[PDB]
This record gives C-alpha cells, sequence and structure tokens, in this order.
RNA sequence: UUUUUU
C-alpha cells in the first residue's frame, strides 16, 4: 500500500564517504554503520 | 549489356539444385553412353555433344546432343521477355555479354564434366558409308564423360 | 496453417528518452521513444487522468491527416490499457517515428508502443499487441501479410489485442469483408497474440541476465 | 566576364568600395532612424531602444538585456515579386545572425530587464544586402545612444582568377560563386561574424580574408566621417 | 521544461578545459566513434556519432520544373526535429535551431554543388526529377550539424533512382522489378566539423556534447571536402575571434574530412559486398 | 497451487494476477497493486520478498516518494519559499527556515543554481511535493547545500539500489584505491569529488560504466 | 493545407465553359422587399441561435457566452459555406471573409452595450449558407437577432438591408436583390441602422457610378426600407420568447 | 553482309 523502497528492502547510509578523504563525513558514516548495526 | 533485373532473376530455378526425376517424363536415360565435348579453351558454357556407337548388324548409331533451355524457360515470361530482347550473344575482344543469366548457362545447362544434364537428342542410324536410314527425336538426361 | 514472420526486438537503444523500444517485424521497422511521468501545461490540467500524447511520424513527408487518425487510435489503447489514474496532472509523451515500411504499420507500432510504455516503467494493467489479416479474393487469410499481399488482396484488418483474457482492444478495416470472416480473422489474431504474448516475456526475460 | 585588365564590371579596381551615403536621424517618431545607400542597394533601420518589456513577461533575463532583431525585406526588391509572409525562412536566419551580432557587441550589461529591438528594411537590393542591414543597424544603434563596444562595419568579398573582389554587386554575386561576407569591429581586430558559401580553394582562404577585412576597414573610415560629421552638427546648434 | 546545468557543472567543466582534458578521456582533436548502418530499402542510412542517431531518408519523384530553370533537378531539404530527441524539443516552440540548422544544411549541400542537377532532366520543361531529403534527429547528445551531414551524404551515395527511357516524346518508366535503379551522379562529398570556442577564443575544442554545448559560448562551422576545398562555414553563439584562429582551424578540418571520407567509402564497399551475396543491411565502420 | 507466490524470484510480466494465502494482512510494495483478494502486477522486473513483496526496474524516471535522500536543483526563490528541481513531474518547495539553525534574523545562504541534499516530508499524488533539509529531531545530518568542485552526473536507479545494498562491490574498491568523497541521490543522480581532476573523471567513468 | 484531405491540384467552374446566353430578369417595382422567415433559438448546444431566410437567401448565426475602464470585446468570425454560388471557394477563404468580418464587427458594436461586460469577451458566428441575395445585410440581422436571443444587453436590434443599381441608361435604384440582379448590376449598396433611436451602424456598399445625390437618395431608400422590415423580426422574437 | 564452335 506504499511505495517507498528504503522501508521495503534495505538501503545503506546518508552521504557515504570514503578514504578517511574528507572528515565530519567519516564520523557521519559511522553513524549511519551504527544505526544499520 | 545492361545487368539483369530483379524480376528475372526470381523466374531461375533455386540455386541447390540436382536432378529431378518428376521433370523426366519423356525423357530417356543414357548414362551408361560415352559422350565427349570439343571445345576452343577457356568456355564458361557449352552446348555441343556428341557420340558414335557401331552396331551389331554392321550399322552405326550417331548421337548429336544439345542442351535443353527450353526445358526451363516457359514462353510468356520475363526470362523470356529479355532473351527476345537481346537475341543473340555478343561477343568482344576483352569480355563478353550472354544473353541467358550467368548462373543458368555456366552451370544448369553448360555440359560440365561426369554430372547428368537435360538434354534434346537426335539419333541417326548411319551406315558405314555414312548415309542414313531412320532418324530419332528425343528427350534425355546426358551425363557426359569428358570435355575436350 | 497460420503464422507470423520473423520477429525482432531491442530495448533501451536511445540515451535521453525514459523508454526505447525497437521493433522489427518481418521487413518493417518503428521505433518508439516514451517520455515518462513530466510536467504538463496548464491547459490539459486533467485531475483524475493522466494526458497521454501520442505522435506518429513517416519518413517520406511530412505527416497529413490519416497519421492523426492513426495516433488517435494509438492514444485511446494506451489510455485504455495505461493505468492512468495513478499518476495525476502529468503528461506522458508517446513519439514514433516510422523507419521501414512493408506493411502493416499499426501492429508494429502497437508492438513497439507497448514494449517502450513496458521499459519506461508507466504502470500498465495489461500488456497489448497488434497483429493483421489479410483476406484476398479466395478467401484464404494471411496473418501479417506483406505489402504485396496487403496489395492483391480485398480486405485488410488490423486488430489490438489485450494479455489477461484476449479480448478485441483497438480494430482498423480497410476491406469489404462479411461477419463470418471477421469472426474467424478474430480467431487467428487471438493465436498470433499467443505467439507475440510469449515472445514477449522471452524478451523480458533476456534483458534481465546480470 | 568580371575582372579583365584590373577593370570590373562596374568600373571598379579589386580594392575599392562603392559610393556608400549614410543619413542619421530620419524618423523622429522612433529612438533611432538611419538610412544608408550602397550603391544602389538601399537599407532602413529603426530602433526603438531600451524599452521595458510589454507583454508576454516571462521572456526577461534578470542579468542582461534582450536584443530582438527582425528582418524584412520589401515585396518590390527584385524584378520577382516575393512574398514575406509564407517566405520566412530566409529571413528568419536573417534575423538571428543580426541577433547575434547585436548580442556580440551592444553591452547588455548596463540594461537589465530591458528589451532592445532592431528592425531593418531593405528598399531595394543589389547585393550584398547582409552587409547593408549590418551597417544600417549600426548606424541606427549609434543614433539612439545605446552604449556598445565598438564601431561594427560589415562587407563581402570574392575570389575571381586568382585576384580577391571587395563589394560585390548583384552580377558578381550572380555568376560567381565564391561569397564570403564578414561583419568586424576594427579596435581590437576581432571578426564578428563569417558567412560564406562556395567552393573556395583552401590555399587562397587567406588572401581573400585579408582582402575582406581590408574593406572593412574602408568602411570604419568612412562611416566615421559622417558621424562625426553628424555630431558635430550637433554641438554647435547646443553650446 | 528542459533540466537545468548546475553552478558546479559549469565551474568543473571549465576547470577540466584549463587543462586541456575532456569528460570521456579522448583528446581535444578526436571524434567520437562513429557508425553507419543501412536499412532494407535504397537510401535509408542510420548514422551513430556516438549516443545521438539520425535518421536519412531520400525519395524522388516526377515534378514539372521551375521556370527559370528548366534543364536541372530541384533538391528540396528537410530537417524536421523530433519529439523523442530532446525533452524542450515540443513543436513550435525551439524554432530558432531549427531554422538555424536548416538553413545551413540547405546552403553547404546546395551551394557546394555537391550533386549534380543537369544529370536529372529527362524533358526540358516538362518532365524532371525531382529529390527530396529527409533527415530525423533521434537522439540529441551532441553536433546535429556534423551526424546530419554524414546522414545527408551517405544518404545520397546510397539511393538509387528508377530508370526512364525517353524516346521522341514517350517518357517510360519503369518499376524497380523491371529494371535495376542506377545510383546518382556525385561530384564529390562535401562534409561538415564543428568547432567550440571557450571564454572568448582561448581553447579550441572539436565535437561538443550536450553539458559541452551548454558550457560553451562559441560554435563554429567549417564544411570541406576530399580535395580539401572548403565549401561553407559558419559562426553562431556571439563570440568575438581572430583570423589566425581560422586558419589554423581550416588545417585540422580538412584532415577530419579525410578520415570521415575514408570511413564513408569504407561503408558503401562493404554494404555493396554483402548485398552481392544474399541481400540484408551491410553494417559499416565505427571507429 | 500455481502463480500465487511460487515464483518469488523470477521475472513476472505487467498484468499476471497473483494472491496471497491465509487476520494477518501484509504490505505492498511500489510495483504491485491490491484487486479485491489478489495482487496486480503494473511493471517488469524480478520480483522479491522480505519479512513484504517488491519489483525492481531499470528505469531513468523517478517518481515522487515520501521520504527518500534526493539530491535537487535551486530554480529561482519567491519569498519565503524557494522552488526546487527534483526531476520529477513538478518542483518541490522549500523554506529558508527549514534548514538548521535559521530564523528570520539569519537567512541560510542559498544561491540560485546550487545543488542541495534533503528529503520530502510530504509526498502524494494530490498536491505538488515539499521537501526538508533537517532532521526529525531538528538537526542537520549532513544535509544542506553540497557547495561546488564535484562532478554532478545522472545514472538509472536500478544502479543506485544495486550499489547501496550492504552487500556491494565497487564502493570498497575504489575507496581502497585513493581518496575521494561521492554523495547518492534517489532520484538517480550522483555528486562526486576528488583532489584531482584526473581521479574525479575515472571515478565518473567507474561508477556510470557499469 | 496538409490538415484537410487534398485531391486535384486544380479546378475549374462549370458556368465559364457553359454556353449559354441568361436573360436578365426584367422589371419590377424598386421597393419590393422578399419575403421574410426568420426564428430564433433553434440550436441546443449554442447559447442563443437565429435562423433568417429571404427567398433564395439563407443565414445561421449562434453565440458562444461571455468566457473569462476593462471593456468587453466581441470579435466575430465570418464565414461563407463552401458550396454558397456559383464557384466554389477555398474553406478557409482568407480575402473576402476577413473584410465581411470587419462589416460585422463596426457593426454591432454600436448594438452591444459593452461596460456590463469587463474582461470578457463574445465569439459571434455567422454562416451564409445560400447565397441568393443581399449578404451582408442578412448576416447583420441574423447575428443581431442571435445576439438578442442569447441574453446580452442592447440598446436596439440592428436591421439591414441591401441595394443594387441596375446598369441601364436611368440608373434607378433597387431594393434589396436577388443574384442575378447583382451579376448585372454596376453598384451596390448596404445599410444597417437601429430603428429605435434612428442611427445609421454601418454603411458599406461598393460603386461603379454615381453623383452625390444618388447616393443620398440610396441611403435613405434603405433607411425606410429596414424601418419597413422590423416589424417581423419584432414577432418572430417574440414567439421564440415565447417557446421559453 | 554466308558458315560451325566460343
Amino acid at each position: 500500500e506504499e511505495q517507498s523502497f528504503l522501508l521495503c528492502e534495505d538501503l545503506l547510509y546518508g552521504r557515504m564517504s570514503f578514504r578517511g578523504f574528507n572528515p565530519e563525513v567519516e564520523k557521519l558514516m559511522l553513524q549511519m554503520n551504527a544505526k544499520h548495526k | 549489356h545492361q545487368p539483369f533485373s530483379q524480376a528475372v532473376l526470381s523466374f531461375l530455378p533455386k540455386m541447390p539444385w540436382s536432378i529431378t526425376e518428376k521433370d523426366m517424363k519423356n525423357r530417356e536415360d543414357l548414362r551408361h553412353l560415352c559422350i565427349c565435348s570439343v571445345d576452343p579453351p577457356g568456355c564458361t558454357d557449352i552446348n555441343d555433344a556428341l557420340h558414335c556407337r557401331e552396331l551389331e548388324n554392321g550399322n552405326l548409331e550417331v548421337g548429336v546432343h544439345i542442351a535443353d533451355v527450353s526445358h526451363f524457360i516457359r514462353p510468356g515470361n520475363a526470362l523470356d521477355q529479355e532473351s527476345a530482347r537481346r537475341g543473340t550473344t555478343v561477343y568482344l575482344c576483352e569480355k563478353r555479354i550472354d544473353m541467358v543469366p550467368e548462373l543458368l548457362s555456366s552451370n544448369l545447362c553448360s555440359l560440365k564434366c561426369d554430372v547428368d544434364r537435360l538434354a534434346f537428342s537426335c539419333i541417326w542410324e548411319m551406315n558405314h558409308n555414312a548415309e542414313i536410314l531412320k532418324t530419332k527425336f528425343t528427350k534425355s538426361v546426358i551425363n557426359s564423360k569428358a570435355s575436350l | 496453417g497460420c503464422s507470423l514472420r520473423h520477429f525482432a526486438c531491442e530495448q533501451n537503444l536511445l540515451s535521453r528518452p525514459d523508454g526505447s523500444a525497437s521493433f522489427l517485424q518481418g521487413d518493417t521497422s518503428v521505433l518508439a521513444g516514451v517520455y515518462g511521468p513530466a510536467e504538463v501545461k496548464v491547459s490539459k490540467e486533467i485531475f483524475n487522468k493522466a494526458t497521454l500524447e501520442v505522435i506518429l511520424r513517416p519518413k517520406i513527408g511530412l505527416p497529413g491527416v490519416a497519421e492523426k487518425s492513426r495516433e488517435r487510435l494509438i492514444r485511446n489503447t494506451c489510455e485504455a490499457v495505461v493505468l492512468g489514474t495513478l499518476h495525476p496532472r502529468t503528461s506522458i509523451t508517446v513519439v514514433l517515428q516510422v523507419v521501414s515500411d512493408a506493411g502493416s504499420l499499426l501492429a508494429c507500432c502497437l508492438n513497439a508502443a507497448c514494449m517502450a510504455l513496458v521499459d519506461a516503467g508507466v504502470p500498465m494493467r495489461a500488456l497489448f499487441c497488434g497483429v493483421a489479416c489479410a483476406l484476398d479474393s479466395d478467401g484464404t487469410l494471411v496473418l501479417d501479410p506483406t505489402s504485396k499481399q496487403e496489395k492483391e488482396a480485398r480486405a485488410v484488418l488490423t486488430f489490438a489485442l489485450d494479455s489477461v483474457e484476449r479480448k478485441l482492444l483497438m480494430s482498423s478495416t480497410k476491406g469489404l469483408y462479411s461477419d463470418t470472416e471477421l469472426q474467424q480473422c478474430l480467431a487467428a489474431a487471438q493465436a498470433a497474440s499467443q505467439h507475440v504474448f510469449r515472445f514477449y516475456r522471452e524478451s523480458l526475460q533476456r534483458r534481465y541476465s546480470k | 566576364l568580371l575582372s579583365d585588365q584590373g577593370y570590373r564590371v562596374d568600373g571598379r579596381r579589386a580594392g575599392e568600395l562603392r559610393k556608400i551615403q549614410a543619413r542619421m536621424g530620419v524618423f523622429a517618431q522612433a529612438d533611432g532612424s538611419a538610412y544608408i545607400e550602397q550603391g544602389n542597394t538601399k537599407a532602413l533601420a529603426v530602433v526603438y531602444g531600451p524599452h521595458e518589456i510589454r507583454g508576454s513577461r516571462a521572456r526577461a533575463l534578470p542579468d542582461r538585456a534582450l536584443v530582438n532583431c527582425q528582418y524584412s525585406s520589401a515585396t518590390f526588391s527584385t524584378g520577382e515579386r516575393k512574398r514575406r509572409p509564407h517566405g520566412d525562412r530566409k529571413s528568419c536566419e536573417m534575423g538571428l545572425q543580426l541577433r547575434q551580432t547585436f548580442e556580440a557587441a551592444i553591452l547588455t550589461q548596463l540594461h537589465p530587464r530591458s528589451q532592445i529591438d532592431i528592425y531593418v528594411q531593405v528598399l531595394q537590393a543589389d547585393g550584398g544586402t547582409y552587409a547593408a542591414c549590418v551597417n544600417a543597424a549600426t548606424l541606427a544603434v549609434l543614433d539612439a545612444g545605446i552604449p556598445m563596444r565598438d564601431f561594427v562595419c560589415a562587407c563581402s568579398a570574392g575570389f575571381v582568377d586568382g585576384t580577391a573582389l571587395a563589394d560585390l554587386s548583384h552580377v558578381e554575386e550572380a555568376a560567381g560563386g565564391p561569397q564570403l561576407a564578414l561583419a568586424l569591429l576594427p579596435a581590437s581586430g576581432q571578426i564578428a561574424l563569417l558567412e560564406m558559401d562556395a567552393r573556395l580553394h583552401e590555399d587562397h582562404l587567406e588572401r581573400v580574408l585579408e582582402a575582406a577585412a581590408q574593406a572593412a576597414r574602408d568602411v570604419h573610415t568612412l562611416l566615421d566621417r559622417v558621424v562625426r560629421q553628424h555630431v558635430r552638427e550637433a554641438s554647435i546648434l547646443l553650446g | 521544461k528542459e533540466t537545468p546545468l548546475s553552478n558546479c557543472e559549469r565551474r568543473f567543466l571549465l576547470r577540466a578545459i584549463e587543462e586541456k582534458k575532456r569528460l570521456d578521456g579522448r583528446q581535444t582533436y578526436d571524434y567520437r566513434n562513429i557508425r553507419i548502418s543501412f536499412g532494407t530499402d535504397y537510401g535509408c542510412c542510420i548514422v551513430e556519432l556516438g549516443k545521438t542517431r539520425v535518421l536519412g531518408q531520400v525519395s524522388c519523384e516526377l515534378v514539372s520544373p521551375k521556370l527559370n530553370r528548366a534543364t536541372e533537378g530541384i533538391l528540396f531539404f528537410n530537417l524536421e526535429l523530433s519529439q523523442m530527441a530532446a525533452p524542450a524539443f515540443e513543436p513550435g516552440r525551439q524554432s530558432d535551431l531549427l531554422v538555424k540548422l536548416n538553413r545551413l544544411m540547405e546552403r553547404c549541400l546546395r551551394n557546394s554543388k555537391c550533386i549534380d542537377t543537369e544529370s536529372l532532366c529527362v524533358v526540358a520543361g516538362e518532365k524532371v526529377w525531382q529529390i527530396r531529403v529527409d533527415l530525423h534527429l533521434l537522439n540529441h547528445d551532441g553536433n546535429i550539424i556534423d551526424a546530419a551531414s554524414i546522414a545527408a551524404i551517405v544518404a545520397l551515395c546510397h539511393f538509387r533512382r528508377p530508370d526512364v527511357s525517353v524516346q521522341g516524346d514517350e517518357v517510360t518508366l519503369y518499376t524497380p522489378e523491371e529494371r535495376d535503379p542506377v545510383p546518382l551522379s556525385i561530384h564529390h562529398m562535401p562534409i561538415c566539423v564543428s568547432f567550440a570556442f571557450f571564454q572568448q577564443g582561448t581553447y579550441l575544442l572539436v565535437d561538443p556534447n550536450e553539458r559541452e554545448e551548454r558550457v560553451m559560448d562559441g560554435l563554429l562551422v567549417i564544411a570541406m571536402n576530399k580535395h580539401r576545398e572548403i565549401c561553407t562555414i559558419q559562426s553562431s553563439g556571439g563570440i568575438m575571434l581572430l583570423k589566425d584562429q581560422v586558419l589554423r582551424c581550416s588545417k585540422i578540418a580538412g584532415v577530419k574530412v579525410a578520415e570521415i571520407t575514408e570511413l564513408i567509402l569504407k561503408a558503401l564497399e562493404n554494404d555493396q559486398k554483402v548485398r552481392k551475396e544474399g541481400g540484408k543491411f551491410g553494417f559499416a565502420e565505427s571507429i | 497451487a500455481r502463480a500465487a507466490r511460487t515464483v518469488l524470484g523470477q521475472v513476472v510480466l505487467p498484468g499476471e494476477e497473483l494472491l496471497l494465502p491465509e487476520r494477518v494482512r501484509v504490505v505492498c510494495g511500489p510495483g504491485l497493486r491490491r484487486c479485491g483478494d489478489r495482487l496486480l502486477v503494473t511493471k517488469c522486473g524480478r520480483l522479491r520478498h522480505k519479512e513484504v513483496y517488491w519489483v525492481d526496474s531499470q528505469q531513468k524516471r523517478y517518481v515522487p516518494v515520501k521520504g527518500d535522500h534526493v539530491i535537487g536543483i535551486v530554480t529561482a526563490k519567491s519569498g519565503d519559499i524557494f522552488k526546487v528541481d527534483v526531476g520529477g513531474s513538478e518542483p518541490a518547495s522549500l523554506s529558508y527556515l527549514s534548514f538548521e539553525g535559521a530564523t528570520k534574523r539569519n537567512r541560510p545562504n542559498v544561491q540560485v543554481g546550487d545543488l542541495i541534499y534533503g528529503q520530502f516530508v510530504v509526498a502524494n499524488k494530490d498536491m505538488e511535493p515539499e521537501m526538508v533539509c533537517i532532521d526529525s529531531c531538528g538537526r542537520a545530518n549532513g544535509m544542506g547545500v553540497i557547495g561546488q568542485d564535484g562532478l554532478l552526473f545522472k545514472v538509472t536507479l536500478g544502479l543506485i539500489r544495486k550499489l547501496l545494498a550492504p552487500d556491494c562491490e565497487i564502493i570498497q574498491e575504489v575507496g581502497k584505491l585513493y581518496p575521494l568523497e561521492i554523495v547518492f541521490g534517489m532520484n538517480g543522480r550522483i555528486w562526486v569529488k576528488a583532489k584531482t581532476i584526473q581521479q574525479t573523471l575515472i571515478l565518473a567513468n567507474i561508477l556510470e560504466a557499469c | 493545407d496538409h490538415r484537410r484531405i487534398r485531391g486535384p491540384e486544380e479546378s475549374q467552374p462549370p458556368q465559364l465553359y457553359a454556353a449559354d446566353e441568361e436573360e436578365a430578369p426584367g422589371t419590377r417595382d424598386p421597393t419590393r422587399l422578399r419575403p421574410v422567415y426568420a426564428r430564433a433559438g433553434l440550436l441546443s448546444q449554442a447559447k442563443g441561435s437565429a435562423y433568417l431566410e429571404a427567398g433564395g437567401t439563407k443565414v445561421l448565426c449562434a453565440v458562444s457566452g461571455p468566457r473569462q475602464a476593462l471593456r468587453g470585446r466581441l470579435l466575430c468570425d465570418f464565414r461563407r459555406a463552401p458550396f454558397a454560388g456559383r464557384r466554389r471557394r477555398a474553406p478557409p477563404g482568407g480575402c473576402e471573409e476577413r473584410e465581411l468580418a470587419l462589416a460585422l464587427q463596426e457593426a454591432l458594436e454600436p448594438a452591444v452595450r459593452l461596460g456590463r461586460y469587463p474582461r470578457a469577451q463574445l465569439e459571434v458566428s455567422a454562416l451564409l449558407l445560400e447565397d441568393g441575395g443581399s449578404a451582408l445585410a442578412a448576416a447583420l440581422t441574423a447575428a443581431a437577432l442571435a445576439l438578442a436571443d442569447a441574453g446580452v444587453e442592447m440598446y436596439d436590434l440592428v436591421v439591414g438591408c441591401g441595394l443594387s443599381l441596375a446598369p441601364g441608361p436611368a440608373p434607378t435604384w433597387l431594393l434589396d436583390p436577388t443574384r442575378l440582379e447583382e451579376e448585372r448590376a454596376a453598384a451596390g449598396l448596404t445599410v444597417a441602422l437601429m430603428p429605435v433611436l434612428n442611427q445609421v451602424a454601418g454603411l458599406l456598399g461598393s460603386g461603379e457610378g454615381g453623383l452625390t445625390e444618388s447616393w443620398a437618395e440610396a441611403v435613405r431608400l434603405g433607411l425606410e426600407g429596414c424601418q419597413r422590415l422590423y416589424p417581423v423580426l419584432q414577432q418572430s422574437l417574440v414567439r421564440a420568447a415565447r417557446r421559453r
């Protein structure tokens, strides 16, 4: 009855970074990972 | 000297072809006979075919055998229209311009070696002094032995 | 003995449109590009249903009156099958460019439009396909005629059929037939629709390999 | 026969122009008005200046001005009567190239939300129409005082028998084949617009381009006099 | 209703231009990998300049001639932007780009004297061939000029017209079944090459695609020949350029017209060798 | 015992009816709709199930769905609200007081033509959608203006649904090779940034080329 | 051009190839009116309609209703039917139809008061089925009756009559001619006046030859004709109102 | 400018 797609299967995170390239980005990714786990 | 039109190519028999006996109703088979053809070197088409054989009673059986173009070209057709327009085959120094398309005159009526083809034949019962008593006209299928 | 000629179908050729379907039927060829749900002008604002535009263009000459009638037939078939109540105040544009005209344009056009509406992702209730029969002077019918069979015959019928229960969706006519001939052409069209609807499922499995 | 013993059909050599006379300020009802003639080609240009957008208000750009150019030929120009409605294709192009050349150097930066219209009407075409229209529009703009980068001059050139020709007539555009018109602003030498419809070979190209630019510079050395003469006989009446 | 370009798109793409690197990875002087395909019947071609498809069709009829020109045939061009090509190409909205392409194609392939008009006249003043070509833009991701010129030249090369025989005053045409259709008389193959100028003529580029046309401010078209003759040139976009730039541009355009003429000749030879042995559509080199 | 839930890893055709066994009702995904006691299929795709049934299709046009992370582009501003292009049917709205720590005294710095990362709060068929850049508690978890100097491009939604699984392949290799940072957006949009331009181009090609 | 079914390239009428000498219709009384059959409200899907018949002249009119200082603007479209008259005109027309439409628009605005219609428009559509005679005047009269039955506010009706001049040695004005009496004619005139306010609403008449006195006599004779013609239109609109 | 093979 809902056309969603994030709360159907499973998504990943918000604004995923890599190679500690940026900064605040790593922490946000870690928080997303914590939410996932 | 224009190349052949597309509707005329449709009226040829199909290119994978062998001898079909169902069209040989009035025809007689003479594969056992030896028949050779002599030709000025380097032809694609050939139409002459001969044999001579001694009979038991001192007589001779002489056969002139001709390729049957008429078994393939029905009247009123567009291939008949092309052959009625051109009429004869024009020969030049470098190349020639055939009246019949190259498929038919190259393979399906040129009496190649050691293959059977349709033919229209005349048989003479001629003596050792070569005068003729009886003459026969027939449709046949002919397997030539050699080209010379 | 009634069977179609050779089918070929290709998806996702063009980059810019939302869907792309090339459909090769024998020698004829129709390419269809469909824009998805997009913005409308204010004049076509319909609050219940979605506007569904169809543009049909042949390759020689500029398009005329008969092509306008054909594209109205396309818009009515599609809005019969496109579940358009789900998307209000949006416009779906279906564009058809005739690549090769070898006979029975409307069948190949409807097949290309159906594949293009599938691949673009517009929600529909059912599939649909188009076939054609040709009635000669004697009465022997031919499914999917060539241009020469279309030219010689006394009747040409084109039917667009549905996928759920094989019902008649669209019908166009150039001929002088009787009703029993109509019934026989409809039955042969249902058999041909069975073959084409299997051909849809085979190509849609051929896409999703990865 | 076009050029034999160095002389052309008109009786002029390969470098010199036609006689061109430009008059400013014809229509006092409008804002800027110019009338120019190059030989027998008559051109008339009217510009209504930076007025606000009257209708269809979504067309306005927020930063720069908008330039609208419309080319209309008279119906009695050549021998055969031609009709400007239902004959729009040639004209639509001739307007859009004028739009290009006058969005090139008109300084749209100083006039936000502003519409500048340039209307050019040709009264008698005798070859070299495009250059005459651009020159008429330049004189018309410099009537109305829209501040622009540079004086704009355009001319044409051809290539016959190994020699370059400047400022072609209708005869020389008819039989010849190589036409090359250009619009030029001479303070920096920057070619503002190129047009060429020919079968011209590459090894000659630079030569005729130089001659084309040279003809343009001659136009800039003539019309300038007219403008200064005009503005001089303004100031004597003022102060 | 088209999607607008980002500011960051503009800034990143201009910074990419300032170090001589494209988006896809080619150099500044490289056309995309082209592909020529043919239709079933004569004169139907599909040109892919690389995610940009142009359809080309040649039709031909018998029309009474124009009165001033009694002894040659009329060419009539139509380049129509299809609806599927770009979402902003609604009919009647894009008049400017339509006229700007149409007149350029018409001037090139008419006033270049590319294909003969004098070979067409059947009966002077009464019957003459009339050739109409139609180009449809199917997918818009680059130069419509270059792909349109390629498609028009390939369609003029591939087209065949039915024979007519003139005997006294009898004009007897034939069906394509009754006679072989003869090919058309062509002098040479002129072609168009598009150049993109960025930030007032500092940086020269060849063959911009969609983003690369949205960020640019100058376009130039040079039409050249096999024998290295320049047919037509046209500037657009409101830029100012020195003559040294077009003098160096003609040379690169000559190299490119030589390569694409090689590609078109390989295309025609491969299609003809396909149709000699059973009949099909002849793909063509995509390099 | 056919066409209820047996084909749970196959490719369905749009329109083939399937039903659920048996009160305990289930929830339908994006492709399926309800009809009495059966489920109507509207798209092509492969059916997947998790305990909900859902089908996925590689389609380009995004439909506005409530609560998704979407990169949008500022169109213009009109007073308090400013409009954003999403790539959908109608452009969405933003209020300047919806950003983190903003009132009438402090305007958030939003310029015309800058990309914005946020999420839709209201998105249905009835009205135009509206998005925000704040969490439910009242803070920004990386939302707002992305900034400049990073290449934006557009991909298929199926690629995003493949890459943002917890089981992925390309993202870990890309993070292993060298430094960079990227932003995904559920309408099919990817923003990238590396230290140099060449690595940014190689990243863009490797991301879009599969 | 391509929105209609094309046919032959060029066609000719048969009457020019017809070999016959058609006689003049002879002599008549000058003030001999044609019998008038008018009825209003004939159509259903239009807001107001009128049908007017006079001898061999037929005309129909219908009015689309109002749709969205400021002043109303009635723009009127005048199409002739393609099979009215000997020669067949093109279905767009384009030359003569806009010329008659300006006569309609400049004759109807003194009738319809437009201060009561801010930012609205009215579409008056007239259609001429059979060109038996005075073509402009019957269109004016039927458009006036259709606007009256449509329910827009007016000051008066519009009654129009056409005139014509026989080209004999003594030029004598004729009133309400037939098509043959226009084909023989030299000069034809058409007036229309609101009979209650007694003011001319529009006069359009092409000339061949005349003098200033003769045009004055023709104008006052046309005024007498329209004033004479009025009560049949009155009783017809009364009966059409009694149907309501 | 017959005549037989091309």
